[PDB]
């Protein structure tokens, strides 16, 4: 057996064809000298099985993707060089000898130690997650490997910057096998979630939520809003940022005015206007003191469009008054009667069914706070026509005094809140909004600053969920407003009635025994009269002052506590 | 006989032999076998050498498997494309029966050795895999047409990074799609379509929503985005003429563009060619004047004219004797003035408004251009919203005239004014703010139109809101309601006291029952301020 055939045969087992047969290639004579390397040199074609395994094994099935081919069919351009060092050893075999083998096959026993352990590293790993896999290699320092492994690397990751250029200048994905981090569902909540999975290395996780959001701020663009048109690659990013979403702002304030709603949705849901809602209560009210049953939607909303008409709300955009309507919540009138604003299209994603619900929850609170007023200044008015008839009878003064004290203490605890409620609630949350807008942009800083300004105003109302037994001790005051109103026109009218009867019992005559008796006996129903409106104080005057420790209790609350005891009428 | 023959000089009778294989023609020892090809090459050979050789030969067998495609998918029983993805498959064979060509010239001074052969190889090896399936991935389901262009966008698309099998495929297919483009310069650009073999998208027949179908199946999967815009786009080209370049690319679309181009054109020739010539607004002015009761001066002397002759019942009027009314009531009115007024024909239904009176309505006759535009589907519906103008406008013209025969018991004239004030406060509504708003919009909404496909929108979308604020879409109580008006002016033509009053309970109920359902709803609601104004009924 001499030399010249172990080199035949050698030059075969470097491809996988087998005296040496096939886990080493165990030789089966000849000398020692000459089987230990022979052994040591077919330890070369191993690494070509196994190298040539896979890019053959995964070239068959379809179902590898397409990151997984531009990786098996750059295997093989590292292989076409291997077969042509093959070609020119087999052309000098017809002089080389095992120990000049060993110089000549020194370098491609390393590249077929490098791509025989890559393939191993990423087995099962296919789209972006075997292009961040194959990245893993890179950070090895050895300067013949990582000028390798980075060159593979710019192939394998072609068909990811096929996708990523895709969805964001065009917005259109586009993959049968699931390999791009962006994921569809068959717009702006759903549709469009993040693959934690398939995110490659060198692309960091903040990065891959700014390309979601390019490529979600065309696809939205398109449908919905109904319109059509390395340090370079974090700059390309950017640049289709600050490009895209100061598009989308410019086609959401022009062809449907986004900011325009916004305001106009302060002025007449959140009672912001004053002068149409004041209109809108007198007309209301012959209609709303009767009971529910007998009330429906079809009649109310010829009240409306009379106010809109009256008020200065007539000059208007005629878009925004489409949209202003009633609804009734399912008693009395004033238990069902609220504004809707229903909001349908693109703008429909700014508000998204759950601002619609916090505004009729929050419209429930201005409504009332509205029509304790205006009780309290139709009281106030009575009083200024009724001592204006009534000024004969001193001995009904006594009694009367006590129902103008308590309406002056009640109408301040009224007429402060109000206060509150326009400088510390509305004027100075809806600050921080027309300041966070003017400023933001990419539609998503507006969707967060908008939200948060329904969070405060539930907050610095009362209408919290841990607030409860504030609101519910505030609607007792609220109670007690009612029953004044309805005990002073008893003792307002029983005493006209006294009045009208001694005006008619001496005008026709200018029976003197039989009416003093009557009038005897009614100033001995004053001081009947008197032990109510001494009673109502007495308790109106309990639930105020037992209102104002719970306030004590989140912070924002202060300022209310000192509307109230301003010149500590009460604290004693 | 290889077996009795040295090991290093066997090698090159074998590479002399593997030589011609590559080529087709069988060959000494590297034998074929009957018909996926599968080789022979002998039982007593060196096993480090057909271990080698059966690596070469999926070079041969994917050529005796391409060069069979060619010679077969070239007969005219299959297309225009099946023909050109024949040819520009046949070009790269010649350019394989060169790599052999150079391959037996070098052999001849001993330089072309087995291991040098499994490299030289390596490309013709890859080229002649990607034709060997398309050439079974067409055959597997039958493509001709389109089909066999859409399964060319994505054999190329699965290839996105190969970029060696890739600008491969984007030469077959920017081959095999010139015959079918050019097609579609002869169908855009005119309106012929030629396709001898049934392979077109858009297939012709022989009003017109048969005539010209979009075919499913033949879609390129390319175009499918603009698969409407193209039929759309020949269509309005055939309506014209019978009365009187394009390439493909990739990551390009140089031709998507192009269609537009076309389409937008198309269109506005047609458009056009309907409002100057043959005038479609001026056209439609001459039905308002007679459906929608426009004209005033025209109806009040037919009717006086046509009265005693409408009273008689059904199959009993000879309509020679209609017409000759009609057409004296045209010229004598002040609608002389109309060039379009002979389309004019008496039809008398032979259903009511679900006889004589109630079974009379005009019928209105147009040329083919415009019958595109008013059909027989949208003009019945002119033909109902004029039925129930032409009844409410019958009965309070007789209700006038019993005003005058009573004028010279003294019960009646606070009832009659209250059945005039319902009619001509209906009338009122009927006209001025559901019939006379809203085709003002349509005359607007015509200044501002594209394409005749959108003409076709703002007609019966015009239609369908006259028919809905109207209240002919049920409703049924006004037809009941209107009885007890006209009968009770025959009660006061027959010159009793306890009938007047019987017909007040009567009518004033059903007027009830009309506010109570036109009030319960979500204009429809701003009848009821026309209906009262003075506060009455407010029950």
């Amino acid at each position: 057996i001499t030399e010249a055939a172990l080199v035949r045969d050698i030059l075969y087992v470097f491809q996988g064809i087998d005296n040496i047969k096939m886990n080493c290639y165990k030789v089966e004579n000849l000398s020692r000298s000459l089987r230990d390397t022979a052994v040591r040199l077919s330890e070369l074609g191993w690494l070509h099985n196994k190298i040539r395994r896979y890019t053959d094994q995964r070239s068959l099935d379809r179902s590898f993707g397409l990151v997984g081919q531009s990786f098996c069919a750059a295997l093989h351009q590292e292989l076409r060089e291997y077969y042509r060092l093959l070609s020119v050893l087999h052309s000098q075999l017809q002089s080389l000898t095992l120990r000049r083998l060993l110089v000549w096959t020194y370098d491609p026993k390393i590249r077929l130690k490098t791509l025989a352990a890559l393939v191993d590293h990423c087995q099962g790993r296919k789209g972006g997650e075997l292009a961040s896999a194959v990245h893993a290699y890179t950070k090895t320092g050895d300067p013949y490997m990582r000028s390798l492994v980075q060159h593979i690397l710019s192939l394998v990751s072609h068909p990811v910057l096929s996708f990523l250029y895709r969805w964001i200048y065009d917005g259109e994905l586009e993959d049968t096998y699931h390999e791009f981090f962006v994921a569809s569902d068959p717009l702006w909540h759903d549709k469009y979630t993040l693959r934690k999975s398939m995110i490659p290395s060198f692309m960091t996780m903040d990065q891959s939520r700014k390309v979601l959001l390019i490529g979600k701020s065309i696809n939205f663009l398109h449908q919905v809003c109904h319109d059509q048109t390395e340090n370079a690659f974090q700059g390309k990013i950017d640049a289709a940022y600050f490009e895209t979403s100061k598009y989308l702002l410019d086609v959401l304030n022009k062809k449907y005015s986004l900011l325009d709603h916004m305001q106009a949705m302060r002025r007449y849901l959140l009672l912001g206007q004053g002068d149409f809602i004041r209109h809108l209560m007198d007309l209301l009210k012959p209609e709303l003191v009767r009971p529910a049953t007998t009330l429906y939607q079809h009649n109310l909303t010829g009240i409306l469009e009379t106010a809109v008409r009256a008020t200065n709300a007539q000059f208007d955009s005629p878009e925004i008054l489409r949209r202003l309507d009633v609804r009734l919540l399912e008693d009395t009138g004033w238990d069902v009667f609220s504004l809707d604003y229903h909001v349908d299209g693109p703008i429909a994603t700014v508000f998204t069914r759950e601002c619609m619900s916090h505004y009729l929850r929050v419209f429930n609170f201005l409504w009332r706070a509205k029509r304790m007023e205006y009780i309290l200044t139709d009281i106030r008015k009575g009083h200024m026509c009724n001592a204006k008839l009534l000024r004969n009878m001193p001995e009904f003064s006594g009694v009367l005094h006590q129902c103008h004290i308590l309406a002056s203490e009640m109408v301040h605890f009224i007429h402060q809140m109000q206060y509150y409620i326009t400088f510390e609630v509305l004027e100075c949350s809806w600050d921080e909004l027309w300041n966070k807008v003017q400023q933001a942009q990419d539609l998503d800083h507006i969707i967060a600053a908008h939200e948060v300004f329904l969070d405060t105003i539930i907050s610095r109302c009362l209408l919290d969920s841990d607030s409860r037994a504030l609101l519910n001790q505030l609607r007792a005051v609220f109670d007690q407003i009612i029953e004044l109103q309805n005990a002073q026109d008893a003792i307002y009218r029983a005493a006209l009635e006294e009045l009208q009867r001694r005006l008619q019992f001496e005008e026709k005559k200018k029976e003197e025994e039989e009416e003093n008796k009557r009038i005897g006996e009614f100033k001995e129903s004053i001081p009947k009269m008197c032990s109510q409106l001494r009673i109502l104080t007495h308790f109106y005057q309990g639930i105020v002052q037992q209102f104002l420790v719970l306030l004590t209790t989140d912070e924002s609350l202060r300022f209310l506590s000192f509307r109230l005891d301003f010149n500590e009428h009460y604290k004693a | 006989l290889p077996g009795t023959l040295p090991l290093a000089s066997q090698e090159s009778a074998v590479v002399e032999d593997l030589l011609y294989v590559l080529v087709g023609v069988d060959g000494r020892y590297v034998s074929a076998q009957p018909l996926s090809r599968t080789f022979l090459v002998d039982p007593n050979l060196d096993l480090s050498i057909r271990e080698l050789v059966h690596r070469i030969l999926p070079v041969a067998a994917s050529y005796s498997a391409v060069t069979r495609f060619i010679e077969e998918k070239s007969s005219f029983e299959y297309g225009q494309v099946n023909h050109a993805l024949a040819a520009a498959m046949r070009t790269l064979v010649k350019e394989h029966l060169i790599l052999v060509s150079q391959l037996e010239q070098l052999h001849r001074q001993g330089l072309l050795s087995l291991q040098k052969l499994w490299f030289y190889i390596q490309p013709a090896m890859r080229t002649m895999d990607i034709l060997a399936s398309l050439a079974t991935s067409v055959d597997k389901g039958e493509c001709l047409g389109g089909s066999t262009l859409s399964l060319l966008h994505d054999r190329s698309f699965s290839y996105t990074g190969d970029s060696q099998a890739q600008e491969l495929c984007l030469y077959l297919t920017k081959a095999a799609s010139a015959p079918y483009f050019e097609v579609l310069e002869k169908w855009i650009y005119r309106g012929i379509i030629h396709d001898p073999y049934s392979e077109f998208m858009v297939e012709e027949h022989e009003y017109w929503d048969q005539r010209y179908t979009i075919v499913q199946q033949q879609i390129p999967s390319f175009l499918q985005k603009m698969a409407d815009k193209i039929l759309s786009t020949g269509k309005y080209l055939n309506v014209v003429r019978e009365c009187g370049e394009i390439i493909y690319t990739l990551k390009e679309r140089a031709y998507v563009e192009q269609i537009e181009k076309a389409f937008n054109y198309a269109s506005k020739v047609l458009l056009d060619f309907l409002m100057e010539e043959k005038e479609l607004v001026a056209h439609l002015r001459s039905i308002k004047r007679y459906f929608l009761m426009d004209q005033g001066d025209f109806f009040v002397h037919f009717m006086d004219l046509a009265e005693e002759e409408l009273r008689k019942p059904v199959e009993d009027i000879t309509p020679p004797r209609l017409e000759a009314l009609l057409e004296l009531a045209l010229r004598m009115s002040t609608a002389n003035t109309d060039p379009f007024k002979d389309d004019l024909k008496i039809d008398l239904m032979p259903h009511d408004l679900i006889s004589g009176l109630e079974a009379f309505s005009f019928d209105y006759i147009v040329k083919w251009p415009l019958s595109l535009i008013i059909n027989r589907k949208a003009l019945t519906r002119y033909q109902m919203l004029f039925r129930h103008m032409f009844y409410c406008k019958h009965v309070e013209r007789q209700l006038c005239s019993v005003w005058i025969s009573n004028k010279t018991f003294a019960g009646a004239f606070t009832l009659r004014q209250r059945m005039l004030n319902f009619v001509q406060n209906i009338q009122y509504y009927m006209m001025f703010e559901v019939m006379e708003p809203t085709w003002h919009i349509l005359e607007k909404n015509l200044k501002s139109a594209s394409n005749i496909d959108d003409v076709l929108g703002h007609h019966t979308g015009f239609l369908d809101t006259c028919l809905k604020d109207c209240m002919l879409t049920l409703l049924k109580v006004f037809s009941k309601l209107m009885s007890v008006c006209v009968m009770f002016t025959n009660c006061m033509q027959k010159f009793f006291e306890a009938t007047i009053n019987k017909f007040d309970k009567n009518f004033s109920a059903h007027l009830l029952d009309l506010l109570a359902r036109l009030s319960i709803y979500s204009g429809m609601a701003s009848v009821i301020s026309r209906l009262d104004f003075n506060g009455f009924y407010t029950e």
